[PDB]
């Protein structure tokens, strides 16, 4: 249930599915502190995809 | 939105000429509340009843229930149905396994 | 263009200012039934309208008639209307003052059905909840 | 008259009732499928279509 | 000029429900042997109107006692949702394609009663406070079986659309599918539209007219004309929802006329009810529903949940 | 963020305040909860329709199931103490 | 420019002719998510059913207004509705051309 | 007798027949004999997008 | 004698007994049910997404 | 009846280790929200004029707790998107999830409810509000230890050691002595969460021993009031000369263990600087103490006049042994020397 | 909007 992506019914693509699946490919073993330094730009991209 | 304010303002039509129309004589005692004849003990108070709400509140925990039945004329086309098809009898054995458990603690 | 569903919203938020100021409980259902109706009308106006249906009928077509009974439990002779105090008059035109200080400032369809199907697990823990609320109002009125 | 009857006729009923109304059904959903590959055959250049009209769109609008 | 549509839609059925009473009185009348009115039409026909004219023009009197904005607030409401349920249904074009208008027949049939309930708390009486409560107990007793029966009948037509109701009936009618339903469906619209065996909102004898006493001329005829616009409505509900017919679209007016026949076989008897038996009592008027209506209504909800699966017939 | 949702979030604001300015009997508290209660609905449900994340969709009515399941305790507990006085918080 | 219920009428067969460029096209679509890089096929497709149509009012045209015809008085679009006509139509084709 | 009552029960169905004719020629009226257009979903409405600046 | 209370409950509470009866038995047979197996398949068929190339 | 209790008690223990389990926010506000339905009822058992108030109480601020938390939940979701636990992406909602939370522990200048609901109820009920209830939203906050705004933690964090001490001096029934002992060591807890969670936890386990100890204690005599208490020494005189050291270990007088928190807690914040702020909590922790002095002196150490149909009372031994209370005595006071394993909660 | 947080301003539909 978590997440934009992730798979959905018949495949709907979420409104905002790429910045945010960048935004996550982005973050792995970067591991919550340091992603929020170098993620920043994507993370940004993907909040004005958003509001 | 047409429609309902073509209804509302029909029907508010209608009180208007059933208010300003008789134009005829109210006064006291006429005005008086109904109590078949002899005039009131007083004015309503509290009915109370457990009985009310002990069912009553059951009703609301069902149309809760109903609320999430719903969604299953659409659910039933989905393409795993076995995955599905449990809770589908799921949430109506719990419903009636709610009433069965009212049923018999009185 | 119209923003019929912004006015929507600002009716909908006295619709509060009525309601959370507190005149009896009976005149407060009526707040949440302009503020329900109101509130189905702008849920619809995104096309959710399975959803907004569902507040209009398991809300107020639920609750606001359980409140109708607890009046009749609670009442108290001589209820107060809006007008009828101090305190709550001047709370309702308290909560006229701001908003109006604010003034001058498909995809449902499979997406619930997903709800059987491919989320099973809130099924259960809905299930669960809903059947032992039952149990509990048996245990506190009996 | 007798109860058995009664529950005979009322389950005939029934079983006929769900013996045609799965004939009708399933060809139904067969026209449906049909009509899913109409569209679906209709999209492309649908596709196209909105696609060149929002770029102009976007382009008259930038300029 | 969608206007005009409307109006066409609200005008005929008003007309309507004055010609209902007066069939009411008719039929409920040769049932007794004795004769309905008959002297002032030549067949009676013109009565309805001298009817509506009399109470029009009666005082309608603002009770000392009550409360003066709900009392007149209700009956608005009662003729509003009355009529505001008509529109979306086929006939055989329905004049709003809802998606989902069914779940809305509901939603105005649950907003209805709540009318009935601010009819019963401004008037203030004692009769009225007491029948009022006990009609809201049996109103929502009976809207939960109510909606459950109708999902589990709507399992199988597809969806909540009404219009693709006829298309799922191009043959068999679905009552021969699940009739027992279209039992419980119809006591339940002969409890919810509140009338003959359950008859308690009314309470006649048993309350004096009720909740309904307080009101006087005009909004009397309010509740009174609401009423029978929910007794038709719910019968051709009903007609559409069970009883399928054929459909040519290049002659939708044939349709039509073979539909308000099917609904009017309906709505004759409820009345041919109201001639039978006596009123259930508030226990008993429970009782059975909540004893002995719901759980088959559930045992058949799981077996028409049930179907589409074994049969492989999902619409 | 568009003004409607600003418009709905002080429609909980209020929803709240009304909760806490909390006078005489509390039948009031429960009806100013369940305002509270669907302004937050509302105010879901109109960001799921919004992105359409879809899965999301299931959401608000399980939000409302709990959420009017709670008040549907809450009523029961003003019986217990509407039975021993006719209620009021005083 | 032909209308949506006419193009529906012949779409079936459309699906099944028009091909190539139509799939490269959507193929084209899905990879680069651009519309700008593919918006040449989608000009080579709209041509490409261009020369669909120009084969068919030469030949099936009666029988196939006297389809779409059906067709389009129907505002559900349904194929069950008509159907018959559609023998006119396919037949005409399957011979004519 | 009882076939007296059909003058009461005619007129309901006439008035009842009423709407069902008059919507459903409305629509042709207007929609000039296209027999009205459903929607119920964002492509049919697509189509009807598609249309109108058709023509 | 387990058999036996099921024609006293048939003669106390019939509406009930029926309730059981097919309400029980409507868990139990789909899993019977060969169809079952091309119910599903059906719903693979209908394809209201595109079949990207 | 017991099959039922004892349903509605392990509905309660899933509706606090669904808190635990899932990472989806929803589960969690339906996990607080689960909990509270099960846990009213079980303040019903009995049933008082009374205790219907106190489970009002109760109700009415954990329902508008779970309210405001959701709405920051929504609010953080329209922010971000996300559903995930992790860091929250706005501050105004933030600092909402922290205040509910605030409700849910029963911090001040939230507080009010807990020293007043704990009077409502029975020792049985009362010790399982007291320790199960501060299980599920300080399981929460651990998990948003990593964004929480300092500030406003430590404040409320004191401050709940000062109402936590003032308001414990005034008392003297036992119920509501051992609610401010509560909500005096949950200022403890959530003072140092900000800096380190495994020390929050630590302490959290220490806690529940104690209350344990106590609960357990008095229900082993059935004293409420204090001089109901005071009775007791002659009547088994071994629990009243337990309760003295059980009391002592709230106290954190250093060899036992209730010690161990406190002095692991200064460690940490003191890593971090901050050196002030420990001062006057520590120095605080003592005005704590002095209420569990006095209800010692009302019970072992002195011994107030024993009433005389005490006497038949003598010749009846207790029964319906409570098997776990030893070990939770031995636990939560000897435990000192077993500091370093506190590492294995890494 | 100044209050608590900005309020983006402009018609509804623009989303």
């Amino acid at each position: 249930m978590t997440i934009q992506s992730a798979e959905q019914p018949h495949k709907i693509p979420g409104r905002c599915h790429a910045f945010e699946k960048e935004w996550i490919e982005c973050a792995h073993g970067i591991g919550g502190i340091r992603a929020e330094k170098e993620c920043k730009i994507e993370f940004d991209d993907f909040v004005e995809c958003l509001l | 939105m047409l429609t309902l304010l073509t209804n509302v303002t029909l029907a508010s039509l209608l009180v208007l000429i059933a208010f300003w129309l008789p134009q005829l004589n109210a006064y006291s005692e006429k005005t008086s509340p109904y109590e078949c004849g002899f005039d009131p003990m007083g004015s309503a108070r509290l009915p109370f009843s457990m009985k009310f709400f002990l069912v009553a509140i059951t009703f609301l925990l069902f149309d809760l229930e109903i609320a999430l039945l719903l969604p299953l004329p659409w659910a039933s086309q989905t393409n795993n149905l076995k995955t599905m098809l449990t809770m589908a009898l799921f949430l109506l054995i719990l419903l009636a396994a709610s009433l069965a458990y009212e049923w018999t603690q009185k | 263009t119209m923003y019929i569903a912004f006015i929507l919203s600002t009716i909908f938020v006295i619709g509060f200012v009525g309601f959370s100021s507190k005149p009896s409980p009976i005149y407060g259902g009526l707040g949440l039934i302009v503020s329900g109706g109101v509130g189905c009308g702008i849920v619809l106006n995104f096309g959710g309208s399975f959803l907004g249906l569902m507040v209009f009928l398991i809300y107020l077509g639920g609750m606001l008639v359980v409140f109708g009974y607890t009046t009749a439990m609670a009442t108290e002779m001589y209820p107060e209307v809006w007008v009828s105090n101090k305190t709550v008059f001047g709370a309702f035109v308290s909560g006229l003052m701001m908003e109006f200080c604010m003034v001058y400032y498909s995809e449902e369809a499979m997406g619930i059905a997903a709800l059987y199907s491919y989320g099973t697990w809130l099924v259960i823990v809905t299930g669960w909840s809903l059947l032992i609320g039952v149990v509990v109002i048996m245990e506190i009125t009996r | 008259l007798s109860g058995y009857s009664m529950f005979a006729v009322g389950i005939g009923t029934l079983l006929f009732g769900y013996w045609s109304m799965m004939k009708w059904n399933r060809e139904r959903r067969r026209l449906q499928i049909e009509d899913f590959e109409a569209r679906i055959a209709l999209m492309p250049l649908f596709q196209a279509e909105k696609d060149r009209r929002v770029l102009q769109m976007l382009r008259e609008n930038l300029e | 000029m969608f206007m005009i549509n409307i109006l066409s839609l609200i005008i005929p059925i008003l007309l309507a429900v004055a010609f209902l009473t007066l069939v009411e009185r008719k039929v409920l009348g040769y049932m007794q042997l004795r004769k309905g009115p008959n002297v002032v039409g030549p067949y009676g026909l013109l009565q309805p109107i001298a009817d509506a004219l009399k109470l029009f023009t009666k005082e309608p009197l603002r009770p000392a006692t009550s409360s003066i904005s709900m009392f007149i607030i209700a009956p608005i409401l009662a003729l509003s949702l009355a009529l505001t349920m008509w529109v979306p249904l086929p006939m055989p074009y329905p004049l709003i394609n809802m998606n989902l208008g069914v779940l809305f027949m509901l939603a105005m049939s649950s907003l209805a009663v709540y009318s009935i309930l601010w009819s019963g708390w401004a008037s203030n009486s004692k009769y009225a406070l007491i029948g009022a409560l006990r009609a809201v107990a049996q109103t929502i007793s009976y809207e939960v079986t109510l909606a459950i029966i109708l999902l589990s009948v709507l399992l199988m037509n597809g969806s909540y659309t009404l219009s693709t109701l006829i298309t799922t009936q191009e043959h068999i009618w679905m009552i021969f599918t699940s009739w027992p339903l279209a039992m419980m469906w119809f006591i339940s619209t002969l409890a919810e539209t509140n009338r003959a065996p359950f008859d308690l909102t009314e309470g006649e004898s048993e309350l004096v007219s009720g909740f309904n006493v307080e009101y006087a001329a005009g909004p009397f005829a309010m509740f009174f004309m609401a009423e029978y616009a929910n007794i038709i409505m719910m019968n051709a509900f009903t007609a559409i929802l069970f009883l399928g017919a054929s459909h040519d679209p290049h002659t939708p007016e044939l349709y039509t006329i073979n539909f308000v026949l099917k609904t009017l076989a309906l709505t004759i008897t409820f009345l041919w009810i109201r001639a039978s038996y006596p009123r259930f009592r508030y226990d008993q008027l429970m009782h059975l529903l909540w004893k002995s209506f719901l759980p088959l209504t559930l045992a058949l909800c799981m077996w028409h949940i049930s179907l589409p699966i074994m049969t492989a017939s999902i619409p | 963020m568009p003004l409607v949702y600003m418009n709905i979030i002080m429609a909980f604001a209020i929803a709240l305040a009304g909760l806490l300015m909390y006078r005489s009997h509390l039948m009031s508290s429960l009806l100013c909860l369940e305002g509270m209660m669907l302004s937050l609905f509302i105010m879901s449900t109109l960001i799921i329709l919004n992105t359409h994340f879809t899965l999301a969709n299931m959401m608000p009515i399980i939000l409302l199931v709990f959420a009017a399941c709670e008040a549907a305790l809450g009523l029961s507990l003003l019986v217990m103490v509407s039975n021993t006085y006719g209620t009021d918080y005083v | 420019k032909v209308s949506s219920s006419v193009l529906k009428a012949a779409a079936h067969h459309y699906g099944a002719q028009c091909d190539k460029p139509n799939k490269e096209f959507m193929l084209c679509r899905w990879e680069e998510k651009d519309p700008r890089r593919c918006l040449e096929e989608g000009k080579l497709v709209n041509q490409c059913a261009l020369d669909f149509f120009r084969q068919i009012k030469r030949h099936c045209a009666e029988p196939f207004t006297e389809y779409w015809t059906c067709i389009d008085y129907s505002g559900l679009q349904l194929f069950r509705h008509c159907r018959k006509q559609q023998a006119k139509f396919d037949e005409c084709v399957l011979d004519k051309l | 007798m009882w076939f007296e009552i059909l003058p009461g029960i005619a007129v309901m169905a006439a008035c009842l027949f009423i709407p069902g004719m008059a919507t459903a020629h409305i629509h042709k009226f207007t929609n000039g004999g296209k027999e009205k257009r459903v929607a119920h979903f964002s492509y049919q409405w697509n189509l009807m997008e598609r249309d109108r600046r058709i023509s | 004698r387990i058999a036996s209370f099921l024609k006293n409950a048939w003669a106390k509470e019939p509406v009930l007994v029926a309730s059981f009866a097919i309400g029980g038995l409507a868990i139990i047979l789909p899993s019977l049910s060969p169809y079952t197996n091309y119910a599903i398949r059906i719903n693979r068929a209908t394809p209201y997404n595109y079949p990207v190339p | 009846n017991p099959i039922i209790y004892t349903t509605l008690i392990m509905t309660v223990m899933s509706g606090t280790m669904l808190v635990m389990i899932s990472s989806h926010w929803l589960l969690i506000w339906i996990g607080f929200e689960m909990n509270l339905l099960a846990m009213i009822p079980v303040l019903m058992k009995n049933f008082n004029p009374r205790a219907t108030e106190a489970a009002t109480k109760y109700f009415l601020t954990q329902a508008t707790a779970s309210m405001m938390l959701m709405m920051a939940i929504i609010i953080n979701l329209l922010y971000s998107g996300q559903w995930t636990i992790t860091k929250m992406f706005n501050p105004v909602a933030m600092t909402m999830m922290t205040m509910a939370l605030a409700m849910k522990l029963g911090l001040s200048p939230f507080h009010f409810w807990v020293p007043e609901v704990t009077q409502g109820i029975s020792l049985q009920a009362g010790l399982l509000l007291l320790t199960w209830q501060k299980l599920a939203p300080l399981s929460v906050l651990c998990q948003i230890s990593q964004s929480i705004n300092p500030n406003l933690m430590l404040t409320m964090a004191m401050l709940s050691i000062l109402i936590g001490g003032w308001g414990g001096l005034n008392q003297t029934q036992l119920r509501k002595i051992m609610a401010y002992s509560s909500i005096a060591h949950m200022g403890w807890m959530t003072a140092v969460l900000p800096y380190n969670t495994t020390m929050t936890i630590l302490n959290l386990l220490i806690y529940i021993t104690m209350t344990l100890a106590m609960f357990m204690l008095l229900i082993h005599s059935s004293a409420t009031t204090t001089l109901s208490l005071s009775h007791t020494w002659n009547k088994m005189p071994v629990i009243t000369s337990l309760m003295m050291v059980t009391l002592l270990s709230m106290g954190g007088l250093p060899p036992l263990s209730g010690f161990m928190p406190k002095w692991m807690i200064i460690q940490e914040m003191t890593k971090n600087e901050s050196i002030i702020m420990p001062t006057l909590m520590a120095m605080t922790a003592l005005l704590n103490l002095y209420f569990y002095m006095r209800l010692a002196y009302s019970s072992s150490l002195t011994m107030f006049p024993s009433t005389n149909n005490m006497k038949m009372k003598w010749q009846f031994e207790h029964t319906k042994q409570m098997k776990l209370l030893p070990t939770m005595i031995v636990l939560s006071t000897l435990v000192l020397p077993m500091t370093p394993a506190l590492s294995s909660l890494n | 909007v100044e209050i608590i947080f900005k309020f983006n301003g402009l018609g509804d539909w623009v989303i």
